[PDB]
């Protein structure tokens, strides 16, 4: 209702905090808004859509099923983990890990996922092979939820989130198999509720990921549009700020809606 | 009414069946297949990025089976946490659970999971505790100092910490 920009100086001003926005067309990938796009912000489980992404890739090359199964052990077990812990006796295929770890933030199904592609650094490595140049992890849960302030170690920054994610969903370097099972995921994402999906409009689509990190860090990443279409990549990251839950909730929800109010003004 | 509790998770009993446990936690705060198969995961306050919850596991996907698991995460808090990093460096591998706390601190901890695969035997029973410094716990954010604890029959198996002293 305020204009996008004005709505974030308000929310910066309210929450004391940093904001990282990118409004990204994604047909033709032109940034339409933005804001701090190039300061680096913690990903904290958006990274999950990057880690996902990967292993689809593994899936196309033949190297990877989603059918296949993985075992697993207490020591694997960290915190936040509400579905993988459940299965430990099990195990948990490759396809349910990626489902788990998507809408439902799971961490040690995040984890995971990660041996199969190198660790963080061959998360890191897949992201300079798509051209990311810029997006990094480094730890594994659930160390990388720290967000110590200027560390470096698992941010990215908005610019390069939405390019990534624009490339993953939409370039075809996943088939297009894959990009419609990485889309789903997001789609049927479960925890983000109090977010953009909270000002969202009657018959819109959306498809999101979030994140929440210590020191205030808050984060989503989504493609949404009329008509039941996604039109429109929207990256939000909040880092640095003592607010509560309920206030970082309820600013990010509300430059949501300043993007939706003044969608094509 | 209200959401999943530290108090309806400590009302609900190994041997209940489903409905039972349904009852106390209140119906609308739970789910069961899909992601937790035949086990009622039920949601309680926003943690993070998810939220407090219980979880419950049962014998069988029968109507009259029992509950032989119960997991929550930050639904009960420690009593007295005096966890150090020193304190969990004389943690040991094959320490019994009473061994453990002597060692982390009577007040320390809460438990993480609990399952025993042979109901009603204790034969196998699997046990995870988390501990906690001081100021390690939250009950709606993330730990700050926490160490994973878990055992089989009572005998530690291994040990695991985040952000100790």
């Amino acid at each position: 209702s305020p204009q996008p920009l004005e709505q974030i100086k308000l929310s910066e001003s309210q929450l004391s905090g940093r904001v990282g926005m990118i409004e990204m067309d994604l047909a033709s990938g032109r940034t339409l808004t933005a804001w701090r796009a190039d300061e680096r912000f913690p990903m904290m489980s958006t990274f999950k859509v990057v880690l996902c992404g990967a292993v689809l890739a593994r899936v196309d090359a033949g190297d990877e099923q989603l059918e296949r199964k993985i075992h697993y052990r207490q020591q694997d077990l960290v915190d936040y983990s509400p579905v993988s812990e459940k299965h430990l006796a099990d195990g948990m295929t490759v396809g349910e890990l990626c489902a788990a770890a998507i809408t439902m933030s799971d961490n040690s199904a995040a984890n995971l996922l990660l041996a199969t592609v190198g660790g963080p650094a061959g998360l890191t490595a897949f992201l300079r092979q798509i051209g990311d140049n810029v997006t990094r992890l480094d730890r594994w849960e659930t160390e990388l939820n720290e967000a110590l302030p200027g560390d470096a170690r698992d941010t990215t920054t908005p610019a390069s989130m939405a390019a990534t994610l624009r490339k993953l969903l939409t370039s075809q370097r996943l088939s297009a198999r894959s990009q419609r099972q990485l889309l789903q995921w997001m789609v049927d994402d479960r925890v983000a509720g109090p977010l953009i999906r909270s000002v969202l409009p009657a018959g819109w689509f959306i498809a999101d990921k979030t994140g929440a990190g210590e020191r205030g860090a808050r984060g989503i990443v989504a493609l949404l549009g009329p008509n039941n279409k996604a039109e429109r990549i929207v990256v939000i990251y909040l880092r640095d700020t003592p607010a509560s839950m309920a206030e970082r909730n309820q600013q990010i929800a509300g430059i949501g809606a300043a993007l939706i109010e003044h969608w094509q003004r | 009414a209200g959401v999943m509790t530290g108090a309806k998770f400590t009302q609900i009993q190994f041997g209940m069946t489903r409905q039972q446990v349904l009852d106390i936690a209140g119906a609308e705060n739970c789910e069961t297949g899909g992601s937790f198969g035949d086990s009622i995961h039920c949601r309680g306050h926003a943690a993070g990025d998810y939220y407090a919850y219980a979880t419950f596991g049962f014998t069988s996907a029968a109507a009259d089976a029992k509950v032989d698991s119960k997991s929550q995460m930050k639904l009960l808090a420690p009593s007295a946490p005096t966890l150090t990093l020193a304190k969990f460096n004389q943690v040991t591998v094959g320490m019994t659970r009473a061994q453990v706390l002597a060692t982390v601190g009577q007040g320390s901890c809460t438990t993480w999971s609990e399952y025993y695969p042979a109901y009603p035997s204790t034969a196998g029973v699997t046990l995870s505790l988390k501990c906690f410094d001081v100021d390690g716990y939250s009950s709606t954010g993330f730990y700050r100092g926490m160490a994973h604890l878990w055992f089989t029959d009572g005998v530690l198996q291994g040990k695991r910490q985040w952000d100790l002293v």
